[PDB]
């Protein structure tokens, strides 16, 4: 019944300004105090701001105060968080969270929304197909997704038909660019008798690449 | 704007406890139980306590701690339109100090008169006695303790009415002076000292109640009085008069919306758990009354059993109970002088810390509105208590009781009921429960349940109206025994009672005709709270 | 601010084991103001234990908390596999509200040696003027592992991007990819390319290599 959905978020240059929102449903929204809690890249939780049930009581964290502003719409049941003078430390998954009662904490959390603050340039990934070193009972193939920004990227193997034996490795930032890899493992009979294709999708650059692995 | 605060949590609690419990617990609560079906009366009393008194009690305490200002300022900041509530409340507390403190004066007078091997109100062969005097209460007769309190202590017989106050009892004027000297040197430095005086004035009654409970129960016939006290008669619950007595008792014995809990709580820390304070103090007040009932009626049964007096003649209320009936029993039991001195010192401390609260409600509400007297506290309250004393001499005259009785039935009885009525309407409908529940949440961490909100919004106004209507129905031109007050005395009484309520529209009409814009654009400015 | 420190950061636990993670505050916290949250991977945190004693609804009885002042703890009587998550303590005593550094629950399993694959730069990257030699190390345990790149028997230790995966849901193993990145010129001036993985499951490093002539 209770549902919280965050909207807004995305890529923003330092000093930039964006307004996050949270649509609440399933409860008397005007009867509860909402909070914004953000998560680090590092998966650490940090409280941002609290707004009372009538908006007459506001609290900000020391990092956030003076720059962010938490708002309320009890008519349309919407929680807001306007951000300005954005820094690269504000990059986080921002959570819509509600606790009326200090004694009970935050009993409901939204799905969150990702805000990225970077001066790094949006580039497209170079997708490199991988065939292994010119046989065992099983064969292991790979796919290198190199030099892109920002997150995320969507990698699947053969239209996402096979999900067994695949390990996609989380992206790592080096010199303001992300590199990501993935491996798939199939029976040595299956390849190259059949086709194994790498499906890489980078929405920020509108990039859709399908590379398939050639034995040679 | 960050003011002083309590030099200890207990100082505040004992201040509220001290104010909340007084002679009414002793001299009204047990009589009601007796009159309205004994233990069965605890049901309408308890329900009216749960849905009427305690919500209003909790409300004012929260309002005090949150807005952190006195009555006048707090209500002005709450609702600019209904700021006159603050004034209506303050001058009520002002009116009561004129007559209430003489009860404490009477206490000390008996306290001094108890320094004897033989208590003077025992016999009927004294200079102040009449052929109608009998050793104890009797229908068609007067008792030795009644004639002592009337023909000697009060010299009330020498007065033909309120027009004839007669000479001044200087032994009584002295006692009233001593009362204010104590009140002065407890409130002149504020809560830093007042929060310490209440350690005696609010705890001694429990010391006295305990050993008066033991002495009361050890007496022969004590269990008989407990029967008269609490023998259930649930037929009373079906009676509307019983509920009205319950509702009225609960209200006046807790004193919510009187500007004193407001003032006392205004010195609390902002994030103090005032909800726990409301429940704790409310209970202690009613529990004290329950205990005091056993203390009183254990002695009342002892009289009906071993003194051969009717229960109808001794089970009484008000000053007749502790200045006449109870001391009469004391003078018959061994170590009479000990129990006399302690009883009378109990009733004195029982009123003192209440008189502190009443006065402090004024001084605090004025210091927050007028910096001129906040800087000069001692000078102001010296002029205040001097004003109290000067006119208080009228209560020390031979017809002093007639003066006391007039104010008692007019000064605060009706005024505060419709004052607190407008308070409940202001916070639950004008200021809204929404904003008030929000205020409380920010303080103590959580909002009030739906229970308190419903009570503040629907039950409390009906509760207050159920009492105001009831006191109006049972109205009767002011009389005392055979004596009937003149018409002008009754008219003056309504003026005193009216001079308070009239402050509600007077400032409403005033601040309305002080506002830029339109009529719809007056209410919004005068409806919008201070927090903006 | 009142900074909350949680220990351990990472906790290895087999199901059935009793565990206790602690939350330590820099300043005193009211017992009714400290709470606990559980966060599964790829999900939003859930209120787990409020006021350090009271389990939120849905929370199994196996969970409990205790503590006062500046020392609190979350205790599980008997860990289940579905408890693999990160646990955060939070104080709502004073502003600003602070969370704990967090405690991550990871499952144990029998030590697994990594199945290892080496891959030469694609012809496609070679055209671009770059060359990335990629080494895969899959389904091993425990998480920590150490690769080393060799070019013609000589160790090379730069231009490397290592990436671990989080613990797999069912087998409970890990995976790590190493990516040696050279230029076009650097790659062709040599021939033999080697990556070895030293892991506790063997004290001889498994070795995968190739040469530019087959
Ligand atoms: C007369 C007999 C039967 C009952 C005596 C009641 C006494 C023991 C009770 C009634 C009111 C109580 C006090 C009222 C509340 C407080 C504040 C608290 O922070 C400390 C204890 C203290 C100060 C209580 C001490 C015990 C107390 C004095
Ligand atoms: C809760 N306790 C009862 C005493 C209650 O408070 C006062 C006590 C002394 C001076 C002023 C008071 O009121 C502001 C009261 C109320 C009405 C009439 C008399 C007495
Ligand atoms: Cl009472
Ligand atoms: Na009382
Ligand atoms: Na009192």
């Amino acid at each position: 019944e209770v549902q919280l959905v965050e909207s807004g978020g995305g890529l923003v240059k330092p000093g930039g300004s964006l307004k996050l929102s949270c649509a609440a449903s399933g409860f008397t929204f005007s009867s509860y105090a909402m909070s914004w809690v953000r998560q680090s890249p590092e998966k650490r939780l940090e409280w941002v701001a609290e707004i009372s049930s009538g908006g007459r009581y506001i609290y900000y964290s020391d990092t956030v105060t003076g720059r962010f502003t938490i708002s309320r719409d009890n008519a349309r049941n919407i929680l807001h968080l306007e951000m300005s003078s954005l820094r690269s430390e504000d990059t986080a998954m921002y959570y819509c969270a509600r606790g009326e009662v200090r004694q009970r904490g935050f009993d409901y959390w939204g799905q969150g929304t990702t805000l990225t603050v970077s001066s790094a340039k949006t580039t497209a990934p170079s997708v490199y197909p991988l065939a292994p070193v010119c046989t065992g009972s099983s064969v292991t193939l790979g796919c290198l997704v190199k030099g892109y920004f920002p997150e995320p990227v969507t990698l699947t193997w053969n239209s996402g038909s096979l999900s067994s034996g695949v390990h996609t490795f989380p992206a790592v930032l080096q010199s303001d660019l992300y590199t990501l890899s993935s491996s798939v493992t199939v029976t040595s009979s299956t390849w190259p008798s059949q086709s194994i294709t790498c499906n890489v999708a980078h929405p920020a650059s509108s990039t859709k690449v399908d590379k398939k692995i050639e034995p040679r | 704007d960050e003011r002083e605060t309590w030099s200890g949590k207990v100082d505040f609690l004992l201040s509220v406890i001290g104010f909340a419990v007084d002679l009414a617990n002793v001299w009204r609560f047990p009589y009601l139980c007796y009159k309205n079906g004994g233990g069965a009366f605890l049901v309408p009393y308890g329900i009216m306590l749960a849905v009427g008194g305690i919500p209003l009690f909790y409300m004012e305490l929260a309002l005090g701690q949150h807005n952190r200002k006195g009555a006048i300022t707090c209500w002005g900041r709450l609702v600019p339109l209904f700021k006159g509530i603050g004034y209506a409340v303050v001058l009520i507390a002002f009116y009561v100090d004129f007559y209430y403190n003489v009860i404490i004066a009477w206490s000390l007078r008996f306290f001094f008169a108890s320094f004897t091997n033989s208590l003077p109100w025992t016999s009927c062969n004294n200079i102040w006695n009449t052929p109608n005097c009998r050793p104890f209460e009797s229908q068609g007769f007067q008792s030795a303790a009644s004639e002592y309190f009337n023909r000697y202590i009060l010299e009330l017989n020498r007065s033909e009415g309120i027009h004839d106050l007669g000479a001044i009892k200087w032994d009584m004027a002295l006692c009233l002076l001593i009362v204010y000297l104590i009140c002065y040197f407890s409130l002149w430095k504020g809560i830093s000292t007042s929060g310490k005086v209440v350690w005696f004035t609010a705890l001694f009654p429990y010391a006295a109640l305990l050993i008066l409970l033991i002495r009361g129960l050890t007496l022969p016939g004590s269990f008989l009085g407990i029967q008269y006290y609490l023998t259930p008669n649930f037929s009373a619950i079906y009676k509307a008069e019983v509920w009205a007595d319950a509702a009225t008792q609960v209200f006046f014995s807790l004193g919510p919306g009187f500007g004193v809990l407001l003032a006392y709580a205004s010195y609390n820390k902002y994030h103090n758990n005032v909800y726990k304070d409301a429940l704790l103090t409310s209970f202690i007040n009613s529990a004290t009354s329950f205990i005091a009932g056993f203390v009183i009626f254990s002695v009342l049964g002892y009289m009906a059993h071993t003194l051969g007096v009717r229960i109808e003649d001794v089970a009484t209320e008000g000053p007749g109970l502790v200045f006449v009936v109870y001391p009469a029993a004391i003078a018959t039991m061994p170590a009479s002088t000990f129990w006399a001195l302690i009883f009378f010192m109990m009733l004195a401390t029982l009123g003192l810390d209440s008189s502190f609260g009443g006065s402090e409600a004024i001084i605090t509400a004025l210091s927050d509105e007028f910096p001129k007297i906040k800087r000069n506290r001692e000078l102001f309250v010296a002029g205040l208590f001097s004003l109290y004393f000067v006119v208080g001499l009228a209560s020390c005259t031979q017809g002093g009781f007639y003066f006391f009785h007039l104010l008692d039935r007019y000064a605060a009885g009706y005024s505060i009921l419709v004052a607190v009525f407008f308070e409940a309407i202001a916070v639950s409908w004008i200021y809204g429960t929404n904003r008030f529940s929000e205020d409380i949440r920010d303080m103590i961490g959580f909002p009030p349940g739906r229970y308190w909100q419903v009570c503040w919004r629907f039950v409390a106004p009906i509760f207050l109206l159920f009492i105001t209507v009831y006191l109006l129905i049972g109205y009767e031109p002011l009389t005392y025994a055979d004596y009937v007050y003149p018409s002008w005395a009754n008219a003056l009484g309504w003026c005193i009672a009216g001079s308070s309520v009239v402050m509600i529209p007077a400032v409403a009409i005033f601040k309305l005709l002080s506002t830029p814009g339109s009529l719809r654009q007056r209410f919004t400015i005068l409806t919008t709270p201070w927090r903006d | 601010e009142n900074v909350l420190t949680q220990s351990p950061a990472i906790m290895s636990t087999s199901p059935g084991e009793k565990v206790t993670m602690t939350c330590r505050a820099s300043s005193s916290v009211g017992s009714s103001y400290l709470h606990w949250y559980q966060q599964k991977s790829g999900a939003s945190p859930k209120l787990w234990i409020y006021s350090t004693s009271n389990l939120a609804s849905g929370v199994p009885a196996r969970f409990s908390g205790s503590g006062s002042g500046t020392s609190y703890s979350l205790t599980i009587s008997s860990v289940e596999a579905e408890d693999a998550a990160t646990y955060y303590c939070q104080q709502f005593s004073g502003y600003p509200l602070t969370f704990g550094s967090g405690t991550k629950l990871e499952m144990k399993r029998a030590d697994a040696a990594p199945t290892v694959s080496i891959f030469p730069p694609s012809s496609e990257q070679l055209t671009s003027g770059g060359a990335s030699v990629v080494c895969f190390l899959n389904n091993f345990y425990p998480k920590d592992i150490n690769v080393k790149w060799k070019i013609d028997g000589s160790e090379r230790q730069n231009g490397v991007l290592n990436s671990w995966t989080d613990q797999d849901s069912k087998d409970s193993t890990y995976s790590m990819s190493s990516t040696l990145t050279l230029t076009k010129d650097e790659y062709e001036r040599h021939n033999s390319y080697t990556c070895e993985a030293t892991h506790k499951t063997s004290t001889s490093p498994i070795v995968k290599s190739f040469n530019r002539n087959e």
